[PDB]
């Protein structure tokens, strides 16, 4: 288990959750709230 | 590499799966070598004896006064492939039988796999006070003990051979008889008693080149 | 020297055998590590006795509605008992959240420090608020003395496992009977014991 | 011959997934370059140069192509399932020609949801270009429950797929005896896999494809149809729609098999119902084929020790001119992998080039020629596949030339000879690429001279000083007469492109007469210049790889290097990796003009819409007149057809809009690196990596700009997939829009 969590402590999979985070933040952002321009 | 030492050993093996070059290493590994072949000989034996004889017995005793007609059925339309037939009035419906039968012989099933990776370790844990009879052998398919061999026929080693072959040769017989009913019931369509009564009646009228 | 989930199975090696409930089950070797194994315990203890609040809870309804009692089900009880309520929703979460975040929060540093509630800042109290072990606080948490013996607390922690796992699986079982039924559990069970034979899974019209 | 397997080699355990480049021994260290990243995931699957040891090569190797497999069935299990769920499928069956298919509907988040068009049927999403709907229309699926299950087979075969590649050699793997038994290789693949691999499908066609289709043709509704498995049942009800099945077996038997004739047919030609093949040929074809393939495994001796020998087979056939002939090369290919790659690649890319040719003009499955978007897709695809597996032999035949060849084994050998006229070889095939690229693409340019000067009578033209392919032309007869003569129980001809009538569906024609002319002429002209030119370059690189005149030591240096130095004059892309670096552009240069002449060839000449008065093809049959200029592939095909891709805003088809730009970026943004070099990178490096240092805010890893060879190689993927996506984007949604 050490050395899954370092595999999982890579370069390849840290970047893949961060992908899943920023974008899944994004478009969760545009769903809600939808399409902004001016900020009120 | 067939010494004859083994029971059913009449020099019969072209392919040569049996020989011990193959798997060379050492470790658990594939399914193909003596250890595990030799197991499942027998198993495929016993389970298709069973058959073999349960599959023409409620016919014969059908077409016998002993049973009523409305049990005695083919063993194709008693509920395996409803396509073909099923028997309505059981005290279950079949899927039901299915997850007893799935839980009940998971457990023996199991148990006799986890006797084949490590010998005698059923009975080492407590099992309702059934570890007893678990205690198994040197051999995972001739385990004897108090239950499967509670009766004990071949005191002597002579004895058990003699038995350890005739096990053998009357139950090879019996899965090609399995599949003797499984080809005579897609062709004919009827049972394997009364395809048997058809060529003791025009034997050459009724055959497999009709 | 135990039993074990699968006779005959060698058990691992960070399993040996001194927590509550234990019978060498762990093939993906997660708790292998001692600080995860450290927090998996307390995870599994909460889950259970979480089940245990919440199922009695719903057999207690679900038993008096079956007798007469003004009870709805399980399900869909948060919808109609909100129509008619004096409190708003967002006024009832963020009650509860706020409530939580306290103690959720200082049964978090007894676990990442033993022994550092007991300080005396929170009102005065030091014997009490801290640990006995991991997730098996006393002093407070255990009025009547029913800890403060080796031999009759080893076996009740063994209890505590027991009636748990099998306390959250049932909650899985609410669930699954539900969508398939939609009916109360305790209704499923009388039919079960109506007739056995012919209403099984297999007969709901769903699984199949 | 027999089974030969080792016991638990490897251990299973993730240690060696914390530790990246335990495989090869200058990895193992660790990083201290950005280089060592780079080098990390080109060298993983390069088994040859981590270990000598040709055994552990083929565990590497036999295990992989498991991990392929699984990786493909979860793919076409999704198609199943993404075609059960989120598709048309249940409409486009009862009204075929009217209604699209659409197998990927879209979320609906900021703009997006308009890509999910007004496909027909209740349904709207993307619209495919796979031809799946006629496929499962072919084999009898009327339901999507039938998908559904299709779909977790594959997961479950797929799982199995991959539990074997474990086990196959992390458990138990087998040795390198086991795979130098090529002989039973072959048998096992010719009569198993191929042999009752066909003889299964035709059980499947006749008593599945034929009972279904029938009915469905028939115009009966999918629901009211009986399902697949109830045909197997009732004997009674095939036999109402084929006669033949009463009799049962008996015809087989007794060897009169005449009484099959209902459904075993030598009809040829198209269905006039479903503008596709009868499907009672294709029974009656990989039937055939089966009885083929099972009599050539039973060739080899691999253990009875009856057969042929293949080394015997070899070292027999020699000549006079050849010297020892033929002789060393069971040791090669027996022991080489890249032997067989380079060999296997040409004939599997060579195949894919077939089945683009012998689809378009033979369309198996029903409903495919009617969609003509579907009919172009599978042509450009299986095309450019055969052009890159084309190409992986030249490189993947000089990689044995460098590492697996041995001079001892070779004396006076075909493959020795080869090499000792090498320089005649690629002089003689010089000489050819320049005479046709002369009086091939030189007519091109006459023409136009001709025509901007106000001289059209003197062009290369119809009207004009003619060039007509007088052996096609008698070959398109021979074959279309071949049924009265040749061929007399042929009942038709095999395809309608030779000669005949128009076979009309939907009031869109399937397939009719393809005439050849003076531009025809020039066109399959042109194709060989640039197919004589890719060879001269590949094969360039193979014979010069160990040696030449400009560098005698090359083997040393390795498959792929940069350069020797900037002495004599230059040695600059000399290695055989820049060979095939150089043949990827000539290659997709040359798979994209036979791609522009299937599109305007059939939209002008073939495609179109049936009146009662004749037919009316999209561009109005300009392929006679324009295509013999330059100025008309610029005017009638580029300008003209890229109207419907410009217009495409505020539409469905408005992606391929977007892609069309995208890969014009893309395209451009690869001449970055092909025509700059590494040096100015490295130094442009140095003056940020201060700016970086200044601030205290630097990378352990030092920056490294990317290597020679790495630079070649970004630039031709970036070039290619600009180039191949523009036209992914250009015909779709040209053809989509129909005309
Ligand atoms: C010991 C087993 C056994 C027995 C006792 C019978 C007995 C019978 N079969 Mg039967 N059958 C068997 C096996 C057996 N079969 C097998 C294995 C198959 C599948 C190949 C069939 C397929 C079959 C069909 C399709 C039909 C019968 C029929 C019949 C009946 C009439 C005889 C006839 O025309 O068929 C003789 C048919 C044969 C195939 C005879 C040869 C079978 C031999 C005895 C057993 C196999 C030898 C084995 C493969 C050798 C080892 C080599 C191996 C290691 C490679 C008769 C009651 C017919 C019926 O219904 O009666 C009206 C009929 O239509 N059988
Ligand atoms: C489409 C062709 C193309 C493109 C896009 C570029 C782009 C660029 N060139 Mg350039 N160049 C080209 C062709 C091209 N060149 C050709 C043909 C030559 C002659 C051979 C040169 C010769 C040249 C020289 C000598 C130099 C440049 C430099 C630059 C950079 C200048 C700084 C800048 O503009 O910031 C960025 C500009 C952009 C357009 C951003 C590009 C990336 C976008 C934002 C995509 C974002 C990524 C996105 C998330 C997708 C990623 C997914 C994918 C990774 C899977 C720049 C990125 C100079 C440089 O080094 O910069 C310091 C420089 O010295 N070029
Ligand atoms: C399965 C296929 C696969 C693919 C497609 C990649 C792709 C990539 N790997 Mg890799 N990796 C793989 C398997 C794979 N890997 C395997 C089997 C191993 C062995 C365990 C590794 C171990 C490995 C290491 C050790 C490293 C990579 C790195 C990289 C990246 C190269 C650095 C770069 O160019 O961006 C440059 C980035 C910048 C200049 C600034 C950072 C901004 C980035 C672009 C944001 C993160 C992008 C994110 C990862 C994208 C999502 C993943 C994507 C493939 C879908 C690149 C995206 C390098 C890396 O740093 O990853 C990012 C690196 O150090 N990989
Ligand atoms: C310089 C490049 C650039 C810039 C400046 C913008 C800026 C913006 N884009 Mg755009 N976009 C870009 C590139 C860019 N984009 C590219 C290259 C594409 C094609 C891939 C798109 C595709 C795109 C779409 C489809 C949409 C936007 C939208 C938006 C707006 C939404 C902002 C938001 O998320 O709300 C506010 C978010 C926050 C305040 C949280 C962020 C701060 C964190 C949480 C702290 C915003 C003003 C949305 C829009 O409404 O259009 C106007 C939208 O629908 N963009
Ligand atoms: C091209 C694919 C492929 C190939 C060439 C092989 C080849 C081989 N496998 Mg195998 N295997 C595969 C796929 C493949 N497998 C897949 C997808 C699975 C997952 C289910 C397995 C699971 C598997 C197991 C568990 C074993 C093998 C074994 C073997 C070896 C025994 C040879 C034999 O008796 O044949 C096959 C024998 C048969 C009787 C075929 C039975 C066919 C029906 C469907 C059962 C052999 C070299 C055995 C081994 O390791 O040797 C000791 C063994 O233990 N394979
Ligand atoms: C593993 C082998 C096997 C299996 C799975 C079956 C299965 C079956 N047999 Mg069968 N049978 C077999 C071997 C087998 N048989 C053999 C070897 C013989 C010869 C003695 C028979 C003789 C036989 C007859 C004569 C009849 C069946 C019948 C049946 C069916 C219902 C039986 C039932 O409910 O029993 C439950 C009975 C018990 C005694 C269970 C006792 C356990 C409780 C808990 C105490 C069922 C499909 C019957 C049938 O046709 O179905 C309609 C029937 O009339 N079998
Ligand atoms: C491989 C197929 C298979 C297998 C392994 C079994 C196995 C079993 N069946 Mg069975 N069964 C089968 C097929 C099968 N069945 C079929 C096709 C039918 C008809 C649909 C039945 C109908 C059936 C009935 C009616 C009963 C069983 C019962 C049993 C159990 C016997 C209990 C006992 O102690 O016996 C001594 C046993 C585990 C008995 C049971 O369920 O135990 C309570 C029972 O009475 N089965
Ligand atoms: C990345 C590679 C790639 C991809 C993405 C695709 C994608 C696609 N292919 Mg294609 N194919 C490829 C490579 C590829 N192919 C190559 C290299 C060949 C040459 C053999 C083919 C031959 C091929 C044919 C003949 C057909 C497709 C079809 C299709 C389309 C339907 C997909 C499908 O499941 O149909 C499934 C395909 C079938 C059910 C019939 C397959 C019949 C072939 C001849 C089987 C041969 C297998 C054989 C054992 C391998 C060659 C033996 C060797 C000695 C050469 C789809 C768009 C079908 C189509 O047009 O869609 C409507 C179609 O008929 N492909
Ligand atoms: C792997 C291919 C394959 C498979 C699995 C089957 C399987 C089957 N066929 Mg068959 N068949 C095949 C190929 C195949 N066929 C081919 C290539 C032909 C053309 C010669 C036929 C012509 C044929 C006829 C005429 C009949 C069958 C019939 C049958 C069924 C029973 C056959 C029997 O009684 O013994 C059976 C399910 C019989 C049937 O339809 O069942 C009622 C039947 O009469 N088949
Ligand atoms: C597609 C059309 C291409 C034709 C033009 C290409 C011409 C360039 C080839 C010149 C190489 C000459 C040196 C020969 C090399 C040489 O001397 O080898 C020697 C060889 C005779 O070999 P032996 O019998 O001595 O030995 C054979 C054993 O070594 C077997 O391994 O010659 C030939 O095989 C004749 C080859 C004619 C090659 C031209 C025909 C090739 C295309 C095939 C179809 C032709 C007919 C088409 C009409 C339908």
């Amino acid at each position: 288990m050490k050395d899954f969590t370092t595999y999982l402590s890579t370069a390849p999979v840290v970047g893949l959750g961060w992908a899943i985070f920023t974008s899944g933040l994004l478009i969760e952002i545009n769903r809600f709230f939808p399409d902004p321009l001016v900020f009120s | 590499y067939l010494d004859g030492t083994l029971p059913g050993d009449y020099g019969f093996d072209p392919l040569g799966l049996l020989d011990p070059t193959v798997s060379n290493g050492q470790g658990a590994g594939g399914f193909v070598n003596p250890r595990w072949l030799q197991y499942s000989e027998v198993i495929h034996a016993r389970w298709a004896m069973l058959g073999a004889a349960g599959c023409i017995a409620p016919e014969i005793l059908g077409k016998a006064g002993v049973i009523p007609a409305e049990t005695a059925v083919d063993w194709f339309r008693t509920g395996v492939i409803p396509p073909a037939g099923v028997y309505k009035d059981f005290w279950a419906d079949p899927f039901t039988l299915f997850f007893i039968e799935v839980v009940a012989i998971q457990f023996a099933e199991l148990k006799r796999l986890q006797d084949y990776k490590n010998p005698g370790s059923q009975s080492r844990q407590y099992f309702l006070g059934l570890e007893g009879l678990f205690k198994g052998s040197d051999n995972p398919a001739y385990p004897g003990g108090p239950f499967f061999n509670f009766a004990n026929f071949g005191k002597t080693e002579a004895e058990m051979k003699k038995l350890k072959l005739n096990e053998i040769k009357n139950g090879r017989l019996a899965m090609l008889a399995m599949f003797g009913y499984g080809a005579q019931a897609v062709i004919t369509g009827d049972g394997p008693f009364d395809n048997l009564l058809a060529h003791l009646a025009d034997p050459t009228g009724a055959n497999l080149i009709t | 020297d135990r039993p074990l989930w699968s006779p005959g199975s060698e058990p691992p090696a960070w399993l040996d055998g001194s927590l509550a409930g234990d019978y060498g089950f762990d093939p993906l070797h997660l708790s292998e590590e001692p600080e995860m194994r450290k927090w998996m315990v307390q995870a599994e203890l909460v889950h259970c006795r979480w089940a245990m609040l919440g199922v009695a809870g719903i057999l207690f309804t679900s038993i008096g509605a079956k007798a007469g009692g003004n009870f709805p089900d399980w399900y869909d009880a948060g919808k109609e008992l909100q129509k008619n309520s004096d409190i708003p929703l967002g006024s009832l979460i963020f009650t509860e959240l706020l409530l939580f975040g306290w103690v959720e929060t200082k049964r978090l540093y007894d676990l990442r420090n033993p022994g550092s509630q007991g300080d005396g800042s929170f009102l005065g109290i030091t014997d009490g608020l801290k640990g006995k072990e991991n997730g098996y606080p006393g002093g407070l948490f255990d009025p009547m003395g029913m800890s403060k013996n080796e031999a009759s607390f080893k076996e009740a922690k063994q209890k505590e496992v027991k009636n748990g796992r099998l306390a959250m699986l049932a909650f899985v079982g609410f669930i699954a009977q539900h969508h398939a039924t939609h009916k109360s559990p305790i209704d499923n069970l009388l039919d079960h014991v109506a007739d056995p034979f012919h209403v099984t899974f297999a007969t709901n019209g769903v699984s199949i | 011959v027999k089974i030969a397997v080792d016991r638990n080699p490897v251990e299973t355990n993730f240690e060696k997934w914390a530790k990246p480049g335990h495989f090869s021994r200058a990895l193992a260290k660790g990083p201290n370059t950005t280089t060592w990243i780079w080098n990390l995931h080109a060298d993983a699957h390069d088994f040859d140069n981590h270990t000598s040891d040709l055994e552990e090569i083929s565990r590497k190797v036999f295990s992989a192509h498991f991990g392929q497999l699984g990786i493909i069935l979860i793919w076409l299990s999704g198609m199943y399932f993404h075609g059960a769920r989120f598709s048309n499928y249940e409409g486009w069956l009862s009204d075929p020609t009217h209604i699209k298919p659409s197998a990927q509907v879209v979320w609906p988040i900021v703009g997006q949801e308009i890509l999910n068009g007004d496909v027909g049927g209740g349904f709207q999403g993307i619209q495919i270009t796979s031809g799946f709907f006629q496929l499962w229309r072919a084999s009898g699926i009327t339901s999507e429950l039938q998908l559904y299950s299709t779909a977790i087979g594959g997961l479950v075969l797929a799982a199995a797929c991959f539990f074997a590649g474990w086990f196959h050699y992390h458990k138990a793997a087998p040795k390198l005896e086991w795979f130098q038994n090529v002989e039973s290789m072959l048998n096992h693949h010719l009569a198993g896999l191929l042999g009752l691999g066909s003889l299964a499908w035709a059980g499947h066609q006749i008593h599945v494809s034929l009972p279904v289709n029938k009915l469905l043709d028939a115009g009966v509704d999918p629901k009211e149809i009986p399902l697949p498995h109830e045909f197997l049942l009732n004997q009674s009800i095939i036999a109402d729609l084929y006669p033949s099945f009463s009799k049962g077996l008996a015809p087989f038997f007794t060897l009169n098999w005449a009484e099959y004739s209902d459904f075993l047919t030598f009809k040829g030609g198209l269905n006039p119902v479903t503008g596709g093949l009868w499907l009672s040929d294709t029974a009656h074809h990989h039937l055939a084929i089966a009885v083929l393939f099972l009599v050539a495994g039973h060739q080899y001796r691999t253990n009875w020790g009856i057969g042929h020998s293949i080394k015997d087979i070899l070292e027999s056939h020699k000549g006079p001119f050849t010297g020892n002939g033929h002789a060393g090369l069971y040791e090669i290919l027996t022991t080489s992998w890249h032997a067989q790659l380079a060999i296997n690649l040409a004939l599997f890319g060579s195949l894919s080039i077939i089945v683009a040719h012998h689809m378009y003009a033979m369309p198996p499955y029903p409903y495919l020629a009617t969609d003509y978007g579907t009919q172009l897709s599978l042509f450009t695809h299986h095309m450019w596949i055969g052009g890159f597996c084309v190409v992986g032999a030249g490189a993947h035949a000089a990689i044995f030339m460098v590492r697996d060849y041995d001079p001892t084994n070779n004396y006076n050998n075909l493959l020795d000879r080869v090499i000792r006229h090498r320089d005649a070889i690629i002089s003689h095939l010089n000489w050819v690429s320049i005479f046709l690229g002369f009086h091939s693409f030189g007519l091109y340019i006459h023409n136009d001279t001709m025509s901007a000067l106000g001289r059209p009578q003197d062009m290369f033209s119809d009207t004009a000083i003619q060039l007509q392919p007088v052996f096609a032309q008698w070959i398109q007869n021979t074959h279309f007469t071949a049924p009265q003569l040749t061929a007399p129980n042929a009942l038709a001809a095999t395809s309608l492109t030779w000669g005949g009538d128009v076979v009309a569906v939907g009031g869109k024609v399937a397939m009719m007469p393809i005439a050849l002319g003076t531009s025809d002429f020039l066109v399959h002209h042109i194709h060989a210049f640039t197919i004589h030119v890719t060879v001269l370059i590949l094969l360039k690189g193979v014979l010069f790889a160990r040696s030449s005149r400009l560098i005698p030591d090359k083997a040393n240096l390795g498959f792929r290097f940069p350069c020797d130095g900037p002495g004599r004059g230059g040695t600059c892309q000399v290695s055989a990796w820049d060979h095939v670096f150089l043949g990827l552009f000539w290659m997709y240069n040359s798979l994209s003009i036979v791609i522009f002449h299937f599109s305007w060839k059939m939209q002008s000449d073939v495609w179109g819409t049936v009146t009662d008065s004749g037919v009316s093809h999209i561009t109005g049959g300009n392929f006679a007149q324009s295509a013999n200029t330059i100025n008309g592939w610029l005017r009638d095909f580029l300008w003209a057809q890229s109207s419907q891709v410009i217009q495409s805003y505020g539409s469905a088809l408005s992606a391929y809009g977007l892609m069309f730009l995208g890969a014009h970026f893309v395209w451009a943004f690869s001449l970055m690196f092909l025509f700059s070099g590494r040096g100015y990178w490295q130094e442009l490096i140095e003056s940020i990596v201060w700016a970086h240092n200044k601030l205290r805010v630097a990378p352990s890893i030092q920056p490294r700009a990317l290597s020679i060879t790495q630079g070649r190689a970004v630039g031709v993927a970036h070039y290619l997939l600009g180039g191949i996506a523009t036209t992914w984007s250009f015909f779709l949604a040209r053809i989509i829009a129909v005309g």
